[PDB]
């Protein structure tokens, strides 16, 4: 599945992501862009058995369980499958722990690179939230 | 889940000696070990996170160490508030599991129970009650095993104990060991003993009363 | 400045449910995860659950999946644990706590609450029965006589036991109010020189705020 900038922005908001840990919606919608471009099935093998899943590219070592990853901690208490879906409940909430782990959104390199410091507002501009 | 074991449930030493509380987890939880202090007060407080990082506020006295399956909290100069129970928890994964604890206690020199059995008050008997109280008082160690016996054989299905946490004056302990039979049962046997085993005495401490006393 | 207030006691009938409540302050409620640990009698602590206030997202301990039900209320800044179909075994002190200052990967709960001691009992309010414990005729009288009392069958706590309206009470030992079949039982044992009694007399004064039955029994052989 692929979400529309607003479609996603809506869901993200409907599952308390706005300002969470001080991060405003703009940041989570942009985050999803340069990460999966709103594509639920965007997987990515890593030279470390880890595989990043979902819109937000959540790793399978610490936060997710897929079976095939050695050193698994499953902190989000969730099977990776859940990050590949028509809804972001599992992805939104499971992202809440990640952003709550130290350095903010810098957990998402694409965000640090294409979003840290811009006027994220643009990304929700037109979306009736 | 991950089994967090602490082999020693109670540990004793004196106010000024170093104490070392152990904690061993089932699998390598890679330094994700935390130590919590539960004071008799009820409150719980974080002392160390991630094996050895002193939580902000804790006295440099507390020291954390270990890495792998073995860990341990080590208090340098045991003090006042230090007398509480110590738990260890793992952070490596869900569900979180904490150790069973390790209760500290001020070490004293031995003692022996000052036993003293009591026959059911006449009043209680009116209401058919039958409680044969026995008070072992001021002993140390607290390791004390009692044994109720009504007219020869032991009794278990009805005994009732209750200890008294180490006293602020010496240490010692004390315990009420009530036995409750029915009026009808009381009056059906004789020679009630309050048998008490306790390290300090090689010969088991006995104390009894036959109905025919007065 | 991070403060989880929490009701100290909570009496509950068996078969019913209680809704424990933990109220926060000093930080942005919804932006932080709420944790709850149980402490079984004479056992270790048990992690029971997790919940995110913002999207009300619970994270359970397989074991308790069905006993406890996490919930929260934002307008009030309060997390709630509801113990369904309460039973004997499920009587203990329940703590609410937070994951605040540390990185989620450390699983370090810091800034805990005080506690709620839930007691499951069907016994209605009941006044105790005080009984005097006088030593026997026998015993080649040793330097000390030890009297005692058996304030038994009351519910619920507390009950104050004092000897000689405080005057004597200075060699007492008051044992812990153990509970059995919905009721509690206490006891106290005074030790005083033989010279003082039966002559001068000692006397337990029992106080049961609830029934308000102030009792006092004579310790006479």
């Amino acid at each position: 599945k692929v979400f529309g900038r607003c479609e996603l922005a809506a869901a993200m908001k409907r599952h308390g992501l706005d300002n969470y840990r001080g991060y405003s919606l703009g940041n989570w919608v942009c985050a999803a862009k340069f990460e999966s471009n709103f594509n639920s099935q965007a997987t990515n093998r890593n030279t470390d058995g880890s595989t990043d899943y979902g819109v937000l590219q959540i790793n399978s070592r610490w936060w997710c369980n897929d079976g095939r990853t050695p050193g698994s901690r499953n902190l989000c208490n969730i099977p990776c499958s859940a990050l590949q879906s028509s809804d972001i409940t599992a992805t939104a909430n499971c992202a809440k722990k990640i952003v709550s782990d130290g350095n903010g959104m810098n957990a998402w390199v694409a965000w640090r690179k294409h979003c840290k410091g811009t006027d994220v507002r643009v990304w929700i501009k037109g979306c009736r939230l | 889940d991950i089994q967090m074991t602490q082999t020693t449930s109670s540990l004793s030493a004196s106010l000024g000696d170093r104490v070392t509380i152990s904690c061993r987890a089932s699998q390598d939880i890679s330094n994700y070990l935390n130590w919590y202090q539960k004071k008799p007060d009820g409150t719980v407080k974080l002392l160390i996170y991630y094996t050895s990082r002193l939580h902000s506020g804790v006295p440099s006295r507390f020291s954390g160490s270990g890495s792998g399956t073995d860990y341990s909290l080590t208090i340098r100069n045991l003090e006042q508030e230090d007398i509480a129970t110590y738990f260890c928890q793992q952070g490596y994964t869900l569900p979180y599991t904490f150790g069973g604890g390790t209760k500290l206690e001020i070490k004293r020199a031995d003692a022996a129970p000052t036993v003293s059995i009591f026959p059911p008050s006449s009043e209680q008997l009116t209401s058919g009650g039958a409680s044969v109280v026995c008070f072992l008082n001021n002993f140390y160690p607290k390791d004390i095993n009692v044994k109720w016996k009504i007219d020869g054989s032991e009794r278990q299905n009805g005994v009732l104990n209750s200890w008294t946490d180490q006293d602020s004056k010496d240490s010692t302990y004390s315990m009420s060991s009530t036995l409750t039979l029915t009026k009808d049962e009381y009056e059906r046997h004789n020679s009630y003993t309050c048998e008490a085993t306790h390290k300090t005495s090689t010969s088991p401490i006995v104390k009894s009363f036959n109905r025919n006393e007065c | 400045q991070v403060q989880l207030q929490q009701p100290g006691a909570e009496l509950v009938k068996p078969g019913a449910s209680v809704k424990l409540s933990c109220k926060a302050s000093g930080y942005t409620f919804t932006s932080y995860w709420m944790h709850w640990v149980k402490q079984g009698p004479g056992q270790g602590l048990e992690w029971i659950g997790e919940i995110d206030p913002s999207d009300s997202y619970p994270n359970y301990n397989e074991k308790f999946k069905g006993k406890a039900t996490l919930t929260v209320d934002k307008s009030s800044s309060t997390a709630y644990m509801q113990l369904s179909s309460l039973t004997s075994e499920d009587s203990a002190v329940y703590y609410c706590a937070s994951l605040y200052y540390y990185g989620t990967s450390y699983g370090v709960l810091d800034y805990w609450g005080q506690g709620t001691s839930v007691t499951v009992s069907s016994a209605k309010t009941t006044p105790p029965s005080v009984y005097p414990l006088a030593p026997g005729s026998a015993a080649q009288t040793n330097s000390m006589v030890t009297l005692g009392c058996l304030v038994k069958g009351y519910f619920p706590e507390p009950v104050t036991v004092t000897w000689n309206s405080g005057s004597l009470s200075s060699g007492v030992h008051t044992f812990p109010a153990v509970l059995q079949s919905d009721l509690y039982t206490l006891s106290s044992s005074v030790t005083v020189p033989s010279s003082p009694r039966p002559s001068e007399t000692v006397t337990c004064n029992v106080a049961h705020p609830a029934s308000s039955t102030k009792v006092d029994k004579k310790i006479v052989p």
